[PDB]
RNA sequence: GGCCAGCAUCAGUUUUGGUGGCAGGAUAAAUCCAUAGGAAUGUAGCUUGCCUCGGUAAGUAUUAUAGCCUGUG
RNA sequence: AGAACUGGCGAUGCGGGAUGAACCGAACGUAGAGUUAAGGUGCCGGAAUACACGCUCAUCAGACACCACAAAAGGUGUUAG
RNA sequence: UUUGCUCCACACAAUAUAGAUGGAUACGAAUAAGGCGUCCUUGUGGCGUCGCUGAACCAUAGCAGGCUAGCAACGGUGCACUUGGCGGAAAGGCCUUGGGUGCUUGCUGGCGAAUUGCAAUGUCAUUUUGCGUGGGGAUAAAUCAUUUGUAUACGACUUAGA
C-alpha cells in the first residue's frame, strides 16, 4: 500500500534539449535549445548539423528525447563543444527514431533491380520462417 | 494571459494510500473507501512521496488555473473523509406543528420521513444515500444527524431534506418552520 | 485506394466528418460509416438540443407531411449533414450518395472488416481541450431515437467477441516474432537489412 | 504475375470552372499519389486513356479508349490539367482513367 | 502592414538664398519598403515641423541592422494609439531578438487585443530592457525565472492523408 | 497520295525547374578569432544552518572544476 | 419631394455581390493558348481543412462594402491599457 | 392456351455496367495518456521497450505467365471432398479434422518465345435476361361472374359457393 500516482513525463522546452527540425532549408537536422523567447518560440543552434542559429517557432521542430548540458545563452561555437563533448550525435543515431529514419531513405533509394533482390530474398526468408513457425 | 505552471500540493496522512491512473482517483483510509473521477479536467499529478502529491496545471488560462485548486480540495475532502469522517447535524424548527420525523423502509431502501409538517397531512420522504447513515441524536430535542465518508454524499442528503421542508404560500419569514442544517463537522472527535 | 472505406464514427466531428465523406463519394470512393452514435458535436449537450428543436419546428403549414423530415436516428442525423454537402438533385448526386452507407453501431460484414479513422476531423486533434462537446447518440435519444439501449447491448456483445479475436492474433504475432529472430543473423535477413528490409 | 499494369490510377473529377460556368474542353484529373504541384509536375505529358465498354463490337473489340494527355498541374494537392481528343462525357466525373509513362524521362 | 524593416530616414527642408545648410532631422521608421518608409517620415515630421515634402528633401535614407541578431531581448514599447472613441498612451514589453521582430508582433497584438489597425498607431519608443527586474510585465517576467522548464502538453501531429489506420496519440 | 497518329529537328507564343558569373549595403549585420572592461536568472571555490554519510538551502564570491554580456580591432 | 458637378442605368451583355436596372471589376466580331480583375479556395464549388500572432464560448454566439438595422445604459465573464 | 415451373451443371446467344486491373489487412479504451514484451504479490503493480504516421504489412519473377527434369524440404497454397465447432444486428460468413489432388520462384537443369514489324486498352471484369438439350425436385392459385351486409357514391371492403 504505497501511493502509486500514474506520471505523464513530456519531453521539456530547455535548454539543451536537441530537437529534429521539420520545415525549411535545414529540416531532418537536429539543434539544440539555447534560450527560450517564449511559450511559442525558441532560440536554436545546431552547429554541428550545419543549421544556423536562429529564433524558431516551436511547433516547426520536434522535441527528441535527448538532453546535454547547455548554458542558458550559450554562443554556437559553445554549443559546438558541448555536444561533441556530450556524443549526443552516436546517441541520437543509436535510437530506434533515427534508424527508423535511414531505414526508410534506403528504401527510397533502391534501383528497380535492387527492389526485384529485395524480393527474391524475402521469399527465401519466407520459406524457412514459415517452416520455423510451424513445428512447436 | 496563460501561465506556464501553478501546481498544488495534497498532504497524505498516515493511515491512507491514494491511488490515481488516468484521472481516475482512488482514496482508502481506515473508515473505508471513495473513489472520484477527474477526468472532466486536465490536471496532471505527481507523486512526490508516500505523504506528498502535486497537482499541476501547464500553459493554463484563469479558468483553467482556477480549476487546479477545486481538483486539490476535492481530493482533500476525500482524505479527509477517510480518516476523520463528515457529520451534518439538523435541527427541527417548528412554531406550532412539532415535525415529527422517521426512518422508514419500502422494499428496503431507507427514506427519511417527515409527516405533520406545518399541520400538512401529506407525507413528504427522502431517501437515504448509500454511504451516509443516519442517527436521530438522543439527548438533544429535534436534532438529526447524517454521517458518511463522503461529505458530498451527506451534505445532499442534509440539503434534500432540508428543501423537502420550504414553504408555499406563506410570508417565509414569519412562518420560519423547517429543518436545518445547523452544525457542520467530522466524525471523530478531539479533532 | 481500397473498395470501400469504412470509417469508425466514435470521436469524429459531425461535419468534418460529412465534408470529408461528402468529397469522396463524388469522387468516386465508396465509403460505409459505423459506430454513427459514437460520433460528436462541438458545443455542450444543451447547445444542440436547442438546435434540434429549432430544427424540429420547421414544417409545412398545410401539410405536415409535405414539410422537412426529422430523423432522430444518429446515422441521419449525420446523413443529413452530409447530404447537404452534396448537390443531391442531379443525377451526379444522386449517384455519389448511392457509395454512402451509415450505421448506427457495427452490423455484419463491416464488423469483421477494418475501419479506419480521418484525423482532419477526429474531435481529440481538433477540438481545443477545455471546449464541450456533444455525443450523437444521447442527443438522439433525447429528440425521439428509440435504439441507443439495444445498440450498446449488441455492441458491448460484438465488443467481447471481437476481444478474443484479439487475443488470438496477438498470441500467434508473439509466435511470429519469435521465429521471424530464429531467423535473425542469418545470411538473408543481414542481406535484407542491407536494402532497407 | 498478378500486377501488369503499367500505368498509374487515376480520376475524372470536374471540367475546368467557375462557380457558374464549366468548360468541358479541360477535365481534372486527380492521379492516385500525387500531392503537391511539384510531384505532379513528373505528369506533365503523359498520356491519358479513358478506358470504356460498348455493346456494339467495331474494329474487333467491344472496348473503346478515349485518348488524352496531361497539360498543366492545377491548384495546391497535385491535381492535374488535362485535355482529350474528344472532350470526356462528364458521365465520367468520379471515373477512373488511366495515365501512362510515355513519353518516358528516365 | 507588413514584414518590417527599420530605417534611418534623414531630411531638411530645401535650401534657399538666406538660409542655404538647414537643419537636418532622423527618424527611425519602420516599414517594409524605402518607399513606406520615406512616406511615413514625411508623415511625422509635419507632425512637428514646418515642412512639407513639396519644400523639403530626403538627404539619406539606410537600413539598420539588428546588432546581436541572435542574442534574446526584453523590449520595452510605447506607442500612442485612436480608439473607436479616443485616443491613448501605451506601454507594452516585448521579449524576441531583434527590434524589427518585435514591432512585427506588436503591431499584430494591437490589431488583436485592441483591433487597432496600422493607421492609427504611432510607434514613440522601442528600447532594450538592459537589466531584467525593469521588466514590469508580467507575462514577460514569467520567462527569466531561472532554470526554467516546460512541456508542451497534447501533442497534434498533422496527417498527410486523409484516412489514418491507427488512431492517434498525443503522447510527447 | 485521302483519314488519323508517333517521334525527331526547328519557328512563334507561353508555362515550370536545375545551375554558372557578377554588383550594392555599416563595401550587409551576425557567427568566428583577438582584446579590453563588466555584471547575474552567480560556474568553481569558501563560509554558516539544518540534514540517512552529501545532499538541500542563504550567504559570500565575477572564471575558478560552466558561461554569458558590452565595446574596439 | 426639389437643385449642383461628375459618373452611370435607361439603350448593355460579360465576371463578382447567392438573388437583384443603377454597387465592384470590366464594356462584347469568330476562335486557340496564356495571364489577371473584382471576388474567392472545409463540402456544396474551380482553388491551401495553408502558414503566423492574438482575441472570443453566447440556455436565441458570430461570420465582410452598397445590404437588407439596433440605442442609451449596465456586467466581480475574459483580455490588454 | 399446345410441355409448363424450380434448384444445380455448360452451351449458345443477347444485354448492359456512376466505372476490378496485386490485397477493404477486424480488440477495446484513453488522449493532462497508451501499445507491445516480460516478471510478479495479478495490481490504478514492477521492469523493458515503441511512437515522431500506411514512406506500413502482406503479396509480387515464369506464353496474361507455355512444355518439361531433378534436389532440399514435410513447409506454403489453390481446388473439390470429409470431421468437429462458432456466428441471428442484416447471422448467409468464420474457425477446426482428416485423406486426395494441382502449383510452388526454397534451390539447380532442358525446351519455347521473333514477323503484333518503333506506340495505338490492344480486349483477361461482372450485370440482367432469352432459348435448346438433361442431372435433381415440385404439382397452385388469384381474378370475372354469382352471392352475404359487420362494407359501399363507383371501385374497394367483408362473407358464401364441387
Ligand atoms: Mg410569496
Ligand atoms: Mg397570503
Ligand atoms: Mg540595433
Ligand atoms: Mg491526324
Ligand atoms: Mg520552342
Ligand atoms: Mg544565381
Ligand atoms: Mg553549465
Ligand atoms: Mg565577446
Ligand atoms: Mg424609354
Ligand atoms: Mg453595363
Ligand atoms: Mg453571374
Ligand atoms: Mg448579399
Ligand atoms: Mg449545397
Ligand atoms: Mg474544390
Ligand atoms: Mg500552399
Ligand atoms: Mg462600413
Ligand atoms: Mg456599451
Ligand atoms: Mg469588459
Ligand atoms: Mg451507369
Ligand atoms: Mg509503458
Ligand atoms: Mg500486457
Ligand atoms: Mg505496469
Ligand atoms: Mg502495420
Ligand atoms: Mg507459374
Ligand atoms: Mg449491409
Ligand atoms: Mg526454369
Ligand atoms: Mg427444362
Amino acid at each position: 500500500t504505497d501511493s502509486i500516482v500514474k506520471a505523464s513525463n513530456w519531453r521539456l522546452v530547455e535548454v539543451g534539449r536537441v530537437v529534429l527540425i521539420k520545415k525549411g532549408q535545414s529540416a531532418g537536422k537536429l539543434a539544440a535549445i539555447v534560450e527560450i523567447i517564449d511559450q511559442k518560440k525558441v532560440l536554436i543552434d545546431g552547429p554541428k548539423a550545419g543549421v544556423p542559429r536562429q529564433a524558431i517557432n516551436l511547433g516547426q521542430v520536434v522535441l527528441t528525447p535527448l538532453t546535454f548540458a547547455l548554458p542558458r545563452g550559450a554562443r554556437t561555437a559553445t554549443v559546438s563543444k558541448k555536444w561533441a563533448a556530450a556524443a549526443v550525435c552516436e546517441k541520437w543515431a543509436a535510437s530506434s527514431w533515427a534508424k527508423k529514419i535511414a531505414q526508410r531513405e534506403r528504401r527510397a533509394a533502391l534501383t528497380d533491380f535492387e527492389r526485384f533482390q529485395v524480393m527474391v530474398l524475402r521469399k527465401q526468408k519466407r520459406y524457412t520462417v514459415k517452416k520455423a513457425l510451424a513445428k512447436a | 494571459m496563460k501561465y506556464i505552471q501553478t501546481e498544488q500540493q495534497i498532504e497524505v496522512p498516515e493511515g491512507v494510500t491514494v491511488s490515481i491512473k488516468s484521472r481516475i482517483v482512488k482514496v482508502v483510509g481506515p473508515r473505508g473507501t471513495l473513489t472520484k473521477n477527474l477526468k472532466h479536467i486536465d490536471v496532471t499529478f505527481t507523486k512526490v512521496n508516500n505523504q506528498l502529491i502535486k497537482v499541476a496545471v501547464h500553459n493554463g488560462g484563469r479558468k483553467h488555473v482556477a480549476a487546479l485548486r477545486t481538483v486539490k480540495s476535492l481530493v482533500d475532502n476525500m482524505i479527509t473523509g477517510v480518516t476523520k469522517g463528515y457529520k451534518y447535524k439538523m435541527r427541527y424548527v417548528y412554531a406550532h406543528f412539532p415535525i415529527n420525523v422517521n426512518i422508514v423502509e419500502k422494499d428496503g431502501a431507507k427514506f427519511i420521513e417527515v409527516r405533520n409538517f406545518l399541520g400538512d397531512k401529506k407525507i413528504r420522504n427522502v431517501p437515504v444515500r448509500d454511504g451516509v447513515t443516519i442517527e436521530f441524536s438522543t439527548n438533544v430535542k429535534d436534532e438529526i444527524v447524517l454521517s458518511g465518508n463522503s461529505v458530498e454524499d451527506v451534505s445532499q442528503n442534509a440539503a434534500d431534506l432540508q428543501q423537502i421542508c420550504r414553504v408555499r404560500n406563506k410570508d417565509i419569514r414569519k412562518f420560519l418552520d423547517g429543518i436545518y442544517v445547523s452544525h457542520k463537522g467530522f466524525i471523530t472527535e478531539d479533532l | 485506394v481500397e473498395p470501400v472505406v469504412v470509417i469508425d464514427g466514435k470521436g469524429h466531428l459531425v461535419g468534418r466528418l460529412a465534408s470529408v465523406v461528402a468529397k469522396q463519394l463524388l469522387n468516386g470512393q465508396k465509403i460505409v460509416v459505423v459506430r454513427a452514435e459514437e460520433l460528436n458535436i462541438s458545443g455542450e449537450f444543451f447547445r444542440n438540443k436547442l438546435k434540434y428543436h429549432d430544427f424540429l419546428r420547421k414544417a409545412t403549414a398545410f401539410n405536415k407531411t409535405r414539410g422537412p423530415f426529422h430523423f432522430r436516428a444518429p446515422s441521419r442525423i449525420f446523413y443529413k449533414a452530409l447530404r447537404g454537402m452534396v448537390s443531391h438533385k442531379t443525377a451526379r448526386g444522386k449517384a455519389a450518395l448511392e457509395r454512402l452507407k451509415v450505421f448506427e453501431g457495427i452490423p455484419p460484414p463491416y464488423d469483421k472488416k477494418k475501419r479506419v479513422v480521418v484525423p482532419q476531423a477526429l474531435r481529440v486533434l481538433r477540438l481545443k481541450p477545455g471546449r464541450k462537446y456533444t455525443t450523437l447518440g444521447k442527443l438522439s435519444t433525447s429528440v425521439g431515437w428509440k435504439y441507443e439501449d439495444v445498440v450498446a447491448k449488441l455492441e458491448a456483445k460484438r465488443k467481447v467477441s471481437s476481444a478474443e479475436y484479439y487475443a488470438k492474433k496477438r498470441a500467434f504475432t508473439k509466435k511470429v516474432a519469435s521465429a521471424n529472430a530464429t531467423a535473425a543473423e542469418s545470411d538473408v535477413a543481414k542481406q535484407l537489412a542491407a536494402l532497407g528490409y | 504475375a498478378e500486377s501488369h499494369r503499367l500505368y498509374v490510377k487515376g480520376k475524372h473529377l470536374s471540367y475546368q470552372r467557375s462557380k457558374r460556368v464549366n468548360n468541358p474542353n479541360v477535365s481534372l484529373i486527380k492521379i492516385e499519389g500525387v500531392a503537391t504541384p511539384q510531384d505532379a509536375q513528373f505528369y506533365l505529358g503523359k498520356r491519358i486513356a479513358y478506358v470504356y465498354r460498348a455493346s456494339k463490337e467495331v474494329r474487333g473489340s467491344k472496348i473503346r479508349v478515349m485518348w488524352g494527355k496531361v497539360t498543366r498541374t492545377h491548384g495546391n494537392s497535385g491535381v492535374v490539367r488535362a485535355t482529350f481528343r474528344n472532350n470526356l462525357p462528364a458521365k465520367t466525373f468520379g471515373a477512373s482513367v488511366r495515365i501512362f509513362l510515355y513519353p518516358s524521362n528516365i | 502592414m507588413a514584414h518590417f524593416k527599420e530605417y534611418q530616414v534623414i531630411g531638411r527642408r530645401l535650401p534657399t538664398e538666406s538660409v542655404p545648410e538647414p537643419k537636418l532631422f532622423r527618424m527611425r521608421i519602420f516599414a517594409s519598403n524605402e518607399v513606406i518608409a520615406k512616406s511615413r517620415y514625411w508623415y511625422f515630421l509635419q507632425k512637428l515641423h514646418k515642412v512639407k515634402k513639396a519644400s523639403g528633401e530626403i538627404v539619406s535614407i539606410n537600413q539598420i541592422n539588428e546588432a546581436h541578431p541572435t542574442k534574446v531581448k526584453n523590449f520595452g514599447v510605447w506607442v500612442r494609439y485612436d480608439s473607436r472613441s479616443g485616443t491613448h498612451n501605451m506601454y507594452k514589453e516585448i521579449r524576441d531578438v531583434s527590434r524589427v521582430a518585435a514591432v512585427e508582433t506588436l503591431y499584430q497584438d494591437m490589431a488583436a487585443r485592441h483591433r487597432a489597425r496600422f493607421r492609427s498607431i504611432h510607434i514613440l519608443k522601442v528600447a532594450e530592457i538592459e537589466k531584467t527586474a525593469d521588466v514590469k510585465r508580467q507575462y514577460v517576467k514569467q520567462f527569466l525565472t531561472k532554470d526554467l522548464k516546460f512541456p508542451l502538453p497534447h501533442r497534434v501531429q498533422k496527417s498527410t492523408k486523409t484516412f489514418s489506420y491507427k488512431r492517434p496519440s498525443t503522447f510527447y
